[PDB]
RNA sequence: AUGUAUUUUUAAGAGAUAGUCUAAAAAGGUACAGCUUUUUAGAAACGGAUACAACCUUGACUAGAGAGUAAAUCUUAAUACUACCAUAGUAGGCCUAAAAGCAGCCAUCAAUUGAGAAAGCGUUAAAGCUCAACAAAUUCACCAACAUAAUCCCAAAAACUAAUA
RNA sequence: GAUGUUGGAUCAGGACACCCAAAUGGUGCAGCCGCUAUUAAAGGUUCGUUUGUUCAACGAUUAAAGUCCUACGUGAUCUGAG
């Protein structure tokens, strides 16, 4: 097997660590990040949330506009549950494909209940004499996001 | 002319390795079909549109369940190129009353009776 | 407009102005093959002589 | 010369050569056998 | 039987009755039409076939700064012919101006170790050139292809970091 | 609820299936003429008698007096013999 431009597969060789060393290394790394959470060294967190059929990027003091009516009194404090991502300058927690409740918590307040600005929808047809004009008004809900807290427990 | 055609019986006589290939059990045939509609009924002759209205296959990519009796099998045969057929499996057995609220149908073609405990 | 931001030079001669403001070197898309004389004697000696030539044949 | 669809050697002395990405029939004995494929 | 919810009657009503192409069976014509004439199917997307009425994917609402998929992006190719050598009855009969293998009929014989009573050209007929036969060797093949139009070519490019994307 | 239709005049754009000029193969090519085939479109491609005529005949010449297409080019430029 001499070297010809073909006989050698065109890509870098794959170096894959042993599962044992990886289990140790993981236990250790998770341990360390865990020490950062316990310490309180995370400056500001941002989260990726799944709400009302969309995904969002959320941080404390921020604002989002949800496209349908929720049944909540105005000013109540909601706790969002399905959480995809959590991240901070030094570290990031990734859910498969969801983050466990005990690990992280994100609490928002509903600010505004509104009807959306009129959306003009009109179908038309060439010389069939067909027009249909309809104006749409959509109930909307604005959320202030208050807090993202992250608990020490990670194993 | 164009016609309703026919399928000769040889088509439907399975070889021994087709059992191994599709994972059907050679000894016992299976009870229920899960039939999904993959393709459109447009551009197709009216009698096929009929068959698809009878099978309850009205809108695409929704599963349906049917018996494996010869009567239903005939119609399926007529439309067999528009549909997807898979045997329904019941690992946990038949659903009883208490489990009616907890039923779920997985893409294996597999019915799960107890779904999402607490 | 973007056509204006492209600068083409026939050889390698470029005004000090354009040389001085260059950030980054792009990788060559095609891998240029070597000639015969390029190969280190190590590499040529290292490659198998595939067939056995007869002596009485003139080359 | 002749422009032809199919070249065929007319005698024993026609040799068949490819030049300029065409097929020619050249003949030294008689010139009238010269042909050129199109 | 079976899978479904449709069908028949009764009472009122109109429009419509100047169709196109695609697949299939046929007619007529030129086994010609974006041709005409019937019978059975399909179609008339805001997505593909760049552009597009008929082909293909899909059937349908109203919002979303979400997702999974469908038809589909345009690739396919095509080559050579080589040695060395050549006497014999006998220009076999028959014809024919001549007829000598080689104008046609008959015969296909027999020397040499090996050479057809001859497959080519050639000559008025001869004469003369090569093929088949040994002798010397080496062997690898054979089934070959096809000019052009009128304003100005018609994405640009590209052998390759892994795709049931 | 109009895309005004033959031939000329003027001005020509293009094709190459070259009539001339330019390089060449083959010849039943000695040379002179020729007859065929290949490659080449920058430039040329006449004046008259008779017909409304394109076509055609005929006189005289030219290196030649090409074959075509462009709404049988071109009438809000011209001419109407037809
Ligand atoms: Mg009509
Ligand atoms: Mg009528
Ligand atoms: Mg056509
Ligand atoms: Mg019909
Ligand atoms: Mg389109
Ligand atoms: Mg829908
Ligand atoms: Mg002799
Ligand atoms: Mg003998
Ligand atoms: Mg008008
Ligand atoms: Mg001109
Ligand atoms: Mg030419
Ligand atoms: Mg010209
Ligand atoms: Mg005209
Ligand atoms: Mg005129
Ligand atoms: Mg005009
Ligand atoms: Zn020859």
């Amino acid at each position: 097997v001499p070297k010809t431009s073909l006989g050698s597969p065109p890509w870098p060789d794959i170096v894959l660590p042993d599962p044992v060393e990886e289990t140790r290394h993981h236990a250790e790394v998770v341990g360390q990040v865990n020490e950062l959470i316990a310490a309180g060294r995370y400056g500001r967190l941002f989260a990726v949330v799944h709400f009302a059929g969309h995904q969002w990027k959320v941080t404390a003091e921020d604002l989002i506009l949800i496209e349908n009516e929720l049944d909540v009194a105005c000013g109540e404090r909601i706790r969002l549950e399905k959480v995809l991502l959590v991240g901070a300058d030094n570290f990031t927690l990734l859910g498969k494909p969801l983050l466990g409740k005990e690990l992280v918590r994100v609490e928002a307040t509903v600010i505004e209940k509104t009807e959306s600005w009129p959306k003009i929808n009109m179908k038309f047809q060439k010389r069939k004499n067909y027009q249909r004009k309809r104006i749409t008004v959509n109930p909307q809900t604005v959320l202030r996001i208050n807090s993202i807290e992250i608990a020490p427990c990670l194993c | 002319k164009f016609t309703r055609s026919r399928i000769p019986d040889k088509v439907f006589q399975p070889s021994p390795e087709d059992h191994e290939k599709y994972g059907g059990d050679p000894q016992y045939p299976h009870k229920l079909h899960i039939v999904t509609r993959i393709k459109s009924t447009k551009r197709r002759p009216y009698w096929e549109k009929d068959i698809i209205k009878m099978l309850g296959l009205e809108k695409a990519h929704t599963p349906q369940v049917h018996k494996n009796i010869p009567s239903v099998n005939a119609k399926l045969k007529v439309v067999k190129h528009l549909i997807r057929i898979k045997p329904l499996k019941l690992p946990q057995g038949l659903p009883t009353e208490e489990d009616m609220a907890n039923t779920c149908l997985k893409s294996n073609g597999e019915l799960v009776v107890r779904w999402l405990l607490n | 407009t973007m056509m204006q931001r492209l600068h083409l030079f026939p050889d390698e001669d470029i005004p000090e102005d354009i040389l001085k403001n260059l950030v980054e070197e792009l990788p060559q898309p095609r891998k240029v093959p070597r000639r015969l004389d390029e190969y280190t004697q190590e590499e040529i000696e290292a490659f198998p002589r595939v067939w056995s030539p007869p002596e009485d044949y003139r080359l | 010369f002749k422009t032809k669809g199919v070249l065929k050697k007319r005698c024993r002395d026609c040799y068949l050569v490819k030049r300029r990405g065409r097929w020619f029939i050249y003949c030294k004995t008689n010139p009238k056998h010269k042909q050129r494929q199109m």
